[PDB]
DNA sequence: TTTGAAAAGCAAGCATAAAAGATCTAAACATAAAATCTGTA
């Protein structure tokens, strides 16, 4: 004697909840997992259940809000409790404190406590315990999910109160750790494209024809207003489904973020026209626009520091030597082959301090008492230590870091496009260095 | 005050934290300890498991020897008997402190042997030939912490309660300050002897050098498991301060475990009861029935238990599992219920022994599903190829999906493919894992026949036999169909 | 008939009890009136229904989730692991693989 | 202007240094009930 909501897409899921879901102790499961990826519906149809059975007494519990396992055991304690109270007013009852609940045996005394003071009750009921994303637990183990199993077996049988969990995953492989169990489980699959629209649709049309901004577009310059929004939301669609997959939540934000700009461009002509709107806002349609100082001495001893990871120390030598030979002695060959995968693709090499000053000195900008090549002060040092608590360098070791010993070595921390972009901000050719090894 | 934890279960006992040593103002202002109303000695649970019988039990022809056959009810340990009581008499009327060490395997009567020289000693306590002594038992087992023998021996002492800190300097200011004349003998047994080493070995070093002041007249029974724990365990000081004789208890021969067991049936062998053809039960002196257990039986049992443990224990048990088996077949057969010759034979003792010997583990693969079959096959045969004890999972999906898909003109294939590979239904595409993969994967896990490592990618990841291989060779070829490829 | 045969299946892949009654149940209780529970135990149809949602989410449903570009790119990332010895790639050398099997369709 | 020849380069082999991290342990930081002290009434 249940009642099956409507829900658009989730039809077998809803029947399942119906089926499993129930005021009567006895054919309810002790434990129920929904499991499903991340905006597949599983709070919605399980809102849209709870909220057709009103008789049915549900606790919502997000762990994602309580961390660890021992906020987790408190907050089922007073969540229970104030349920309880609330349900039954007319029962007196002793208020156990939540935060005397430090071990699982804790919450089983606890909730014997709880639920032995409620035998005046005429007939047996559920209490359902929902755990609404029980793997998203930020210190999780494989055996935290196996004491919440096994829980119902400590608590006592012919109790007014019988507590039933109902749990929600989110990734394929933890469900997979305890199938041995035989728990009843409901999937929710990821959803097409089609029924992504019609969500999008069924759930943003109406926030989009009453928001501000057409409503002054519309004196400035109802189902045609909702066509207007629903084209629009189908063009999003079209234009960034490649972008974001079947993610709501993505094309949701991006609804949200190219809607006034839309609108902007909304004219007498363009308004019962979608074609020519469309070729009057294209650029919406074109980029997915999703996004949001430093010293000479730091860029070029960064520029340096790059130069030093991806490139050998054997070939620096036939590269940065240009100084007239006193002494009779060949410089370095080179290199003979070009290298078949780009060194940038991979992770930076670990270089030493003298080298990498080395390269920062013979590419530093520049008579008998000048001296024009730039020495190693104080200000160089002081930049590079500055360029390491940035971390735009990094080394081997990050928690108790020995500067001064010659085993920690040195490597660049940001990657090709940072680099690029700082070479440009000097007028640095840095891509000469790399356009004749592969 | 706002904390930034709580502690909401914190529950302290009420110990003083005075130690002994500043209870009087001089040496000579303690009184003679012998005669305080709490030194030495001077329960309230055992009526909370009280009922009312409201029933009658039947007690059959057998049950009489399985109650008997019990180890709350000294025949073969008189020379180790001799050893600990002479030792311990010794130190008891010449007020000496001593130690003596026992060590031995598991159910070979240490602490039976030990239990009966102080129940003999007090004895001889109580015809006033020897000064008399507080025994005390101190199970290092039986203690939450290791420091709270601090705590128990002090207790039974004084009659105090302390912490273990102020305990210990208290037993430490008692056992050399206080005169003998003021003092009484104590006979501690320290059974569990490991149990009770920590790193720090103060406890050991504590216990052992008690027994070497001149005032302190206790004498220190230490049971140990092996004879080489000083020399293993713990330092030079508290191995010299053990000491060099030390008692070892050996395993029973069969002919001790035989003498024991007939002990415990010496009055109920080749006896008659009265027993009632309705309802089943019998009296000791309406049939006479002659209860026998055959001496072969008996001897065979013990030269087994005698060869593999050499404790009493088992003989016991196997004893009493074979009057079990005996006596359920008895209530099988005549039809009686739990409100002329009866025989323990030898083929009860023979099931009993083979009970605890016949290999469910080659039993349990054979009972298994296919598909948990086809994995142990798949991973014998990684194991056949490459040589290696370790198998990545991936490799065993892969040569899974390769014995299905080789091997297809076999009939059993050919119907078991689809329900392998789609559950038996159309609208099911076909899946890269076998149906029930991870169920039997996981299954296999608990059973401890699989060990697996512990890793996030499911197809690197390595799966280990912890079973020995040709159990599972001889498992999977009783498979026909298995066998048969 | 075709509950002999979800037996039969499974006894040879799962041969456990509660796994059946776990798909058991809901053909029970699905059922408005006593024909259609009838024609539910002689059909099976929901079991098979059943069967299609407990592996809905593994990796071939999920592969079945992917957009065009997704796929491309888990495409271009399992070549390149393919092609390494270790089986490691990053995002760097998969984008690169990207492009050149789009500038090779193109 | 050639020459060639010792300096430079490349790859396989393999012992070994080192990065990463799994596991743990001490030390600072923190709380708390029972016992003990202590300064007066
Ligand atoms: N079947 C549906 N009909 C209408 N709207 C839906 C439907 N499914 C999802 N939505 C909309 O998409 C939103 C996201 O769904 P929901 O929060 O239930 O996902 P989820 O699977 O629980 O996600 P997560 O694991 O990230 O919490 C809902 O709040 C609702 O607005
Ligand atoms: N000589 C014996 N005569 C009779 N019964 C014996 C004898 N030795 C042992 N037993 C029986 O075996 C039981 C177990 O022996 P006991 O507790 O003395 O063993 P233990 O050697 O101290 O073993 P553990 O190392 O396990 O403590 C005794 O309670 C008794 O029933
Ligand atoms: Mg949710
Ligand atoms: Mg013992």
């Amino acid at each position: 004697n249940v009642t099956t909501p409507e829900v658009a897409f989730r039809e077998y899921q809803t029947n399942c909840l119906a089926s499993y879901i129930s005021a009567d102790p006895d054919i309810t499961p002790s434990n129920l997992i929904l499991q499903g990826y991340s905006g597949t519906g599983k709070t919605y149809t399980l809102k849209k259940y709870f909220n057709a059975n009103p008789n049915l007494h549900a606790v919502w519990l997000e762990p994602v809000e309580l961390v660890s396992w021992k906020p987790l055991l408190q907050a089922i304690a007073r969540t229970v409790q104030y349920k309880l109270k609330t349900l039954y007013p007319n029962i007196p009852t002793t208020d156990y404190d939540p935060l005397q609940v430090e071990e699982p045996f804790l919450l089983v005394k606890t909730l014997h406590n709880i639920f032995v003071q409620y035998e005046s009750l005429q007939e047996k009921t559920c209490l359902f315990l929902i755990l609404d994303g029980f793997d998203s637990l930020q210190d999780l183990d494989a055996a935290l999910f196996n004491k919440y199993i096994k829980l119902n077996e400590l608590l006592p049988k012919d109790s007014k109160i019988n507590i039933k969990f109902i749990y929600t995953m989110l990734e394929t492989s933890f469900l997979q750790r305890y199938s041995t169990h035989c728990i009843p489980t409901v999937m929710f699959p990821r959803y097409n494209v089609d029924e992504v629209s019609t969500i999008l649709v069924m759930s943003r049309c109406g926030e989009l024809m009453e928001d501000s901004c057409l409503r002054k577009r519309i004196i400035e310059e109802d189902d045609q207003f909702q066509n207007v929004a629903a084209n629009f939301i189908h063009l999003i669609v079209q234009a960034f489904h490649s972008y974001t997959g079947n993610d709501i939540f993505a094309l949701n934000d991006l609804i949200d973020f190219k809607w006034p700009k839309y609108v902007s461009r909304i004219t007498k002509e363009n308004i019962f026209e979608p074609l020519a709107l469309y070729k009057s806002a294209i650029k919406l349609f074109l980029s997915t626009d999703d996004n949001l100082d430093l010293s000479i001495i730091s860029k070029y001893l960064l520029i340096a520091s790059y130069i030093c990871s991806y490139l050998e120390p054997r070939y620096d030598a036939s590269i940065f030597s240009r100084k007239t030979r006193i002494i009779q002695g060949r410089a370095a060959y080179g290199r003979r082959k070009k290298k078949e995968v780009n060194p940038r693709y991979l992770q930076p090499s670990l270089f030493a301090i003298e080298r990498l000053l080395a390269i920062f000195q013979a590419i530093f900008p520049i008579a008998l008492r000048e001296e024009s090549l730039m020495k190693a002060n104080i200000e160089v040092f002081q930049n590079l230590s500055e360029l390491h608590t940035l971390k735009l360098i990094a080394t081997t070791m990050n928690k108790n870091i020995d500067y001064l010993s010659p085993k920690v070595r040195w490597k660049v921390n940001v990657p090709w496009e940072i680099i690029k972009e700082i070479s440009e901000s000097v007028h640095f050719n840095i891509s000469d260095y790399f356009s004749d090894i592969h | 005050v706002i904390r930034k934890f709580t502690k909401k279960n914190v529950a302290r006992a009420k110990k003083k934290y005075t130690p002994f040593s500043k209870r009087f103002k001089s040496i000579a202002a303690i009184p003679d300890l012998t005669s305080l109303p709490e030194f030495y000695g001077n329960s309230r649970f055992e009526n909370k498991l009280k009922t009312t019988q409201k029933h009658q039990i039947v007690e059959t022809i057998f049950s009489k020897v399985k109650k008997q056959l019990n180890s709350s009810y000294l025949p073969a340990r008189e020379n180790e008997f001799a050893s600990i009581y002479l030792s311990a008499y010794s130190a008891i009327e010449s007020d000496s402190a001593t130690t003596i060490y026992v060590a031995g395997t598991p159910g070979v009567g240490k602490t039976l042997t030990v239990r009966e020289v102080v129940k003999e000693l007090l004895s001889s306590s109580a015809q006033r030939e020897i000064p008399d002594f507080l025994y005390v038992e101190i199970n290092g087992l039986k203690m939450v912490k290791p420091t709270d023998c601090y705590e128990t021996l002090w207790n039974k002492v004084s009659g105090e309660r302390l912490t273990w800190a102020a305990s210990m300097e208290s037993l430490e200011f008692y056992f050399k300050r206080v005169p003998k004349n003021k003092k009484k003998t104590i006979v501690v047994l320290l059974d569990e002897l490991d149990a009770m080493v920590t790193k720090s070995q103060d406890i050991m070093y504590n216990f052992f050098n008690w027994t070497t002041y001149e005032n302190a007249k206790l004498i220190v029974i230490a049971v140990a498991n092996t004879m080489d724990l000083p020399e293993r365990q713990l330092g030079n000081k508290i191995t010299s301060r053990i000491g060099f004789t030390r008692i070892m208890f050996t395993g029973y021969t069969h002919e001790e475990l035989k003498n024991i067991i007939d002990l415990r049936l010496k009055g109920l062998n080749d006896s008659f009861f009265y027993v009632d053809t309705k309802t089943g039960n019998a009296i000791l002196i309406v049939r006479k029935v002659r209860l026998r257990m055959s001496a072969d039986a008996i001897e065979i049992a013990s030269r087994k238990v005698a060869s593999v443990s050499g404790d009493a224990r088992r003989a016991l048990k196997v004893c009493k599992r074979a009057a079990e088996i005996a006596e359920k077949h008895y209530m099988a057969k005549h039809g009686y219920g739990y409100d002329g010759v009866q025989t323990v034979h030898i083929t009860h003792v023979m099931k009993a022994l083979n009970e605890t010997l016949n290999s469910h583990v080659i039993t349990f693969m054979t009972r298994l599903s296919f598909t948990a079959k086809l994995f142990i096959y798949a991973l014998l045969n990684l194991m056949k190829k490459n040589g290696s004890q370790e198998q990545e999972l991936g490799d065993i999906v892969d040569e899974i999906k390769l014995l299905i898909e080789v091997n297809g003109s076999n009939k059993f294939v050919m119907e078991i493919a689809k329900t392998l590979f789609q559950q038996g239904s159309d609208n099911i595409s076909e899946q890269l894992r076998i149906i029930s993969w991870d169920f039997v994967l996981n299954q296999l896990l608990d059973a401890g026949i699989l060990f697996k490592q512990t890793m996030k990618n499911d197809r690197i990841c390595c799966v280990k036999l912890n079973i020995s291989v040709e159990e599972a060779k001889r498992a999977m070829n009783e498979d026909e169909t298995l066998r048969n490829l | 008939s075709n509950l002999n045969r979800h037996i039969r299946m499974n006894f040879e892949t799962f041969r456990s009890l509660p796994t059946l009654k776990n798909s058991i149940i809901p053909l029970v209780a699905t059922s408005k009136n006593f024909g259609s529970l009838c024609t539910a135990i002689k059909s099976c149809s929901f079991l098979d229904i059943y069967n299609k949602n407990q592996l809905s989410n593994n990796l071939t449903g999920r592969l079945q989730s992917l957009s065009d570009l997704e796929l491309a790119i888990l495409i271009s990332a399992a070549r390149v692991a393919l092609r390494a010895k270790d089986g490691s790639f990053n995002f760097n050398l998969a984008y690169a693989e990207y492009e050149k099997m789009i500038k090779a369709i193109n």
